């Protein structure tokens, strides 16, 4: 479903943004509940005032869980279990929250890296999005 | 749909300085590549077999400046998106035959293309704002589906 | 929603011989467990934590009659059905956020417990009629959202 | 992201419809046709009329496809390599056009089996089908 140059197209682009990761996280989150507020909804310990430090460290937790699925990309069932667990079982959160993130992962990644974001790489991160949020929205124990 | 004062001018500051003969061909070129069963509704339009052949198709370059003209065409008419694209929006159903849930994909893939072009300047405001519009947008071609 | 006459008798047919206490509940239940982020929206349902106990829950079968009782008045008012769910539109909308694709998703649930319920009774006449009824409810439990 | 639930689930209840299943697909094409006069434009060169021999055998070819990817529940991707290479390489079908056929599969197993066809059954259903819609819509060569 990935294919060989999907793999290719995603463990490139993500090393090169390397540490620039955890704050595109961050701006992604913040793109996600200006544009989309509903999504803020699931978020209602969390600042989201401008500046927020809450959005901040959260925003480096998605964008490592992000690195640890592109090392994994040929079983994120098995790499993602736990988070699959939380979002899944937990939170229960909604499918199409998945998308509107994904969504905002994309424009981040548009707004900061022009050269890298080709209709190509376009298209592979969009498919490497879609399957993290299959396997956190999936319950599989 | 409505936006506010503010909304509108974060709306209409970027999309004055939209290259107007490239935005709509990236656009529909992205739509092309990332949704790539879109194709379907392009057999007159040549080779589309890889992503080069869609962003060099001379034919997607021109209809994406029409689809990018008929985005301008809504901006002009946001209290009355149903009645600027209810003709249109006969056109994609009843002759294309075209699935709703590709007009809110192609709006999104717009934003892409805005967020590619403009950078830093593409911010998390004008992006909130734009996505209002393209929401509308896509609602109103979808309108005669009902 | 507009029904011909042949559709519309085959969705009264089938409606009147359903019973009414035990299907809106069957239709609730499998959403909670097809479409387990549904359960979200239930907290105060209590346990839901295995179909057993989803289709169990005495309140999920009192709640599934009520919403059953609700697309009985669309099948009363298929012309209006825009004006009959507003106050509703406006209640999932606004005070709790639920996301309109799932109001597709209970659609095609009833339309699986119909099936189970009636069997080969449930002709491809009749689906294609109740598709038309559950795709115009979605829709107007939609309206505000827009 | 089937769980071994599901797979349980899905096997069993193939393996209890039995030779009935091409009849079923059959069925399940003629409820696609008939609710969702879209999929039709997928089938021009179809006779789609009442007791149609072409949606007949092609009924019989879908749910041969599906009983082989019950038996490849680990490994969709390289048993239905071919199928992909269909439907999303020539065909390009829509993916809501699976959702449409998906649904009306569940329908056909519902009218049918009504013992078998259990709220926990009828979520592994709809899975394996999403599982199935998935692959054939993606382009992984
Ligand atoms: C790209 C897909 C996503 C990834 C990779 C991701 C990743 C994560 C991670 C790593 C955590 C922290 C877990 C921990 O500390 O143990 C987390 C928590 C959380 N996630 Fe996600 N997530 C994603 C999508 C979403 C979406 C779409 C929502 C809803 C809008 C959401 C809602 C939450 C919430 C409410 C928390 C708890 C935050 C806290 O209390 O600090 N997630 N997620
Ligand atoms: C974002 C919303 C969209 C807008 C504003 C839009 C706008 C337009 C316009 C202005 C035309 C030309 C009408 C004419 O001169 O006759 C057109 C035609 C067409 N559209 Fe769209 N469109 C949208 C979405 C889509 C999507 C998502 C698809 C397919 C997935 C699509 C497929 C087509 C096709 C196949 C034609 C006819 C092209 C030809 O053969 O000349 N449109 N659209
Ligand atoms: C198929 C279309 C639907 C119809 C016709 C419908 C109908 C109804 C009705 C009649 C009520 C009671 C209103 C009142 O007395 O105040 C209600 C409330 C409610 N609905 Fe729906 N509904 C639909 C879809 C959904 C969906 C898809 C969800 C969630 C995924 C949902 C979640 C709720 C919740 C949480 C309540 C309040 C329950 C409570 O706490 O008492 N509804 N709906
Ligand atoms: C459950 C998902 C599906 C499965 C398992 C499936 C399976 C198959 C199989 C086995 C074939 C025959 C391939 C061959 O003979 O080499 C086929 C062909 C075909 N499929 Fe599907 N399919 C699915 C979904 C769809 C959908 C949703 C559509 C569009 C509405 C579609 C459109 C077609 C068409 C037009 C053909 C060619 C038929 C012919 O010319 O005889 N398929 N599919």
């Amino acid at each position: 479903v990935l294919s060989p140059a999907d793999k290719t197209n995603i463990k490139s682009t993500w090393d090169k943004i390397g540490g620039h990761a955890g704050d595109y996280g961050g701006e992604a989150l913040d793109r996600t509940f200006q544009s989309f507020p509903t999504t803020k909804t699931y978020f209602p310990h969390f600042d989201l005032s401008p500046g927020s430090a809450q959005v901040k460290a959260h925003g480096k937790k998605v964008a490592d869980a992000l690195t640890t699925a592109v090392a994994h990309l040929d079983d994120l069932p098995g790499a993602l279990s736990a988070l699959s667990d939380l979002h899944a079982y937990k939170l229960r959160v909604d499918p199409v929250n998945f998308k509107l993130l994904s969504h905002c992962l994309l424009v981040t990644l548009a707004c900061h890296h022009p050269t890298e974001f080709t209709p190509a790489v376009h298209a592979s991160l969009d498919k490497f999005f879609a399957a993290v949020s299959t396997v956190l929205t999936s319950k599989y124990r | 749909v409505h936006l506010t004062a503010e909304e509108k001018s974060l709306v209409s500051g970027l999309w004055g300085k939209v290259n107007v003969d490239e935005v709509g061909g990236e656009a529909l070129g992205r739509l092309l590549i990332v949704y790539p069963w879109t194709q379907r509704f392009f057999d007159s339009f040549g080779d589309l077999s890889t992503p080069d052949a869609v962003m060099s198709n001379a034919k997607v370059k021109a209809h994406g400046k029409k689809v990018l003209n008929s985005f301008s065409d809504g901006l002009k008419n946001l209290d009355n998106l149903k009645g600027t694209f209810a003709k249109l929006s006969e056109l994609h159903c009843d002759k294309l035959h075209v699935d709703p849930e590709n007009f809110k994909l192609l709006g999104n893939v717009l934003v892409c293309v805005l967020a590619h072009h403009f950078g830093k300047e593409f911010t998390p405001q004008v992006q909130a704002a734009y996505q209002k519009v393209v929401a509308g947008v896509a609602n109103a071609l979808a309108h005669k589906y009902h």
